[PDB]
């Protein structure tokens, strides 16, 4: 029998899956399907913040102009995010569209010298490259290693035309001078569904390795890096949807029979070599 | 629980097309009371069987299947064996001859290879049926492609008249993928749902098959184009919407223009 343990894993695992733009939607299925309050509440506040951090999602902090993304590399562990760039501390409401009632962070300023500066190296990358574009840098320790994150989102939502797409860019910079090692992932969501469901999932995953210089140098060579890497996934990728509408789908199914006119019906149901 | 019915057919309709059938068992363990209402409504991709006695695939579907057991179109015999497994009578089952021989002819010139399945069933004053046909592309080639199609098609019988009413729900599941170093893994899939319904002239020279064939086909040209459109072009230009190579001459009018509307209602609001 399957416990109420195991059902609330599986209503977590649909609700953190739901496509971008159609969270609430996904959630109120699962709520009506599950039918139990009650154990839709043990995991919610978990599924939420999940599928906000897997999904950088975009969250504007009560006044700062501040466009900042939750990611787990944010989560102070409280209930609480940072916000590197302008720095403070803002508690995220899952259910609710706002984050506010915000607190100063002072920082640990180690690594924030680099970071400070791919942030805004970063943040003209995307001004130029992504329509609705936001980006969040993280100057953190990982255990004794310094490494610059830089996290990339990007999204339209146009549920009346039914349709929503997304676009998630991570890249990890562990530094280890003279040269240094780079990680990355590179992700594309895209749902259509108007009388149907047609989904593009897709993701690269990347790895570098870096000369380090200085610290406005060393970010211009990121922000390279990345621009280069980037153009190259999504060139790639419009060469996919070329090869496969001009070669993949036509060998699928023709357009019109091999007898080049619609079928006879009449001959099919009947016309015989002999017997 | 007809809300759930409804709740859970939105919910496939949102989740990943690509991983349907582990969705669909956990939707199942989570409403178990839905089996049957859901492994009849939710469409899956297409899984071929082997009818050894015949030597020849066929397709599985909720149609065919019996308890855990599938019926072959080839042999009519349940796989894995059953004893008394639900079977078309003896003259639906002839028609049922018939309509898999017409839609070979129709797969072999429309799709130049793949597989395809029908079955039947009556109803209290007509019939039904599921039109299946499964064509996979060049495994040779860096790009896999799939189209699964799935026709349910039900013919209302007039008692007088010889002009039935015919209904038909047709799916189309396209899965393209890739595997390509510059692109990572892409994968473009999930299927288009169109539905139509028409009260047709049944005749010897236009029987049952070729009104249902030429519905079927009609409808395939029509989700065919449908499916170019949106796969090959909706989905591209929302993918050229979220990125550009090329630098976009950024715009401060609509930041301009966007902090003067705002205002209006910041001020205007308490």
């Amino acid at each position: 029998r399957v416990s109420d343990e195991e059902k609330v894993r599986i209503a977590a695992k649909f609700i953190t899956h739901a496509p971008p733009g159609e969270f609430n939607e996904v959630f109120n299925d699962v709520r009506l399907l599950l039918n139990n309050d009650n154990l839709l509440r043990e995991g919610a506040a978990h599924a939420f913040a999940q599928y906000n951090m897997d999904q950088f999602t975009p969250v504007k902090i009560e006044g700062y102009d501040d466009q900042v993304l939750i990611t787990e590399h944010g989560d102070l562990g409280n209930g609480r995010f940072l916000d590197p760039r302008n720095k403070i501390s803002f508690k995220f409401d899952h259910l609710r569209k706002e984050a506010s009632d915000p607190q100063p962070e002072d920082t640990e300023s180690a690594l924030k010298q680099w970071r400070d500066a791919c942030d805004s190296a970063l943040r003209a990358y995307v001004k130029d490259h992504y329509p609705n574009g936001f980006c969040t840098v993280y100057g953190k320790s990982i255990d004794g290693q310094q490494t610059i994150i830089a996290c990339i989102e990007s999204h339209q939502f146009q549920p009346k035309n039914f349709w929503n797409g997304r676009w998630r860019s991570e890249w990890k910079f562990t530094i280890t001078p003279p040269t240094a090692q780079v990680a990355a992932v590179l992700k594309i969501q895209v749902h259509y569904y108007e009388d149907g469901n047609v989904q593009l999932v897709s993701h690269k995953d990347i790895q570098d390795s870096v000369q380090v210089s200085s610290d406005v140098q060393t970010a211009k060579e990121f922000i390279k890096i990345i621009e280069n890497a980037e153009n190259e996934y999504q060139t790639a990728i419009s060469e996919n949807y070329q090869t496969m509408s001009d070669t993949t789908f036509k060998a699928l199914r023709r357009q019109l029979p091999v007898t080049r006119t619609k079928i006879d019906w009449n001959k099919i149901l009947s016309y015989k070599i002999g017997k | 629980s007809d809300q759930q019915l409804d709740c859970a057919l939105d919910l496939m309709r949102r989740l990943p097309p690509q991983q349907i059938e582990k969705n669909l068992s956990d939707l199942i363990d989570l409403v178990p009371s839905l089996c049957e209402d859901l492994l009849s409504s939710v469409d899956q991709p297409l899984k071929i069987a082997r009818d050894k006695v015949v030597g020849k695939d066929y397709l599985l579907c909720d149609y065919n299947r019996d308890g855990d057991s599938y019926r072959s179109p080839w042999s009519n015999k349940y796989d894995p064996p059953l004893e008394d497994g639900a079977m078309p009578s003896a003259r639906l089952r002839k028609l049922e001859v018939e309509a898999n021989n017409a839609f070979d002819q129709y797969r072999d010139l429309y799709f130049e290879g793949g597989v395809s399945s029908v079955y039947l069933w009556d109803l209290d004053h007509g019939f039904a049926g599921v039109i299946l046909i499964k064509k996979a592309g060049d495994g040779s080639k860096k790009i896999k492609g799939c189209w699964d199609s799935i026709h349910v098609v039900e013919v209302q019988e007039k008692s007088s008249g010889r002009t039935a009413h015919y209904k038909l729900t047709s799916t189309v599941m396209l899965w393209l993928q890739t595997n390509k170093t510059g692109s990572g893994t892409m994968n473009l899939g999930g299927s288009l749902t169109r539905q139509m319904e028409k009260d047709e002239t049944v005749s010897d020279s236009s029987p049952h098959i070729a009104n249902i064939g030429r519905l079927v086909e009609d409808m395939e040209n029509k989700i065919r184009s449908t499916l170019n459109e949106i796969y090959f072009g909706k989905t591209k230009d929302i993918v050229n919407g979220l990125r550009s190579i090329d630098a976009i001459p950024d715009n401060q009018k609509y930041k301009q223009l966007q902090r003067e509307l705002s205002q209006v209602l910041t001020q205007r609001q308490i």
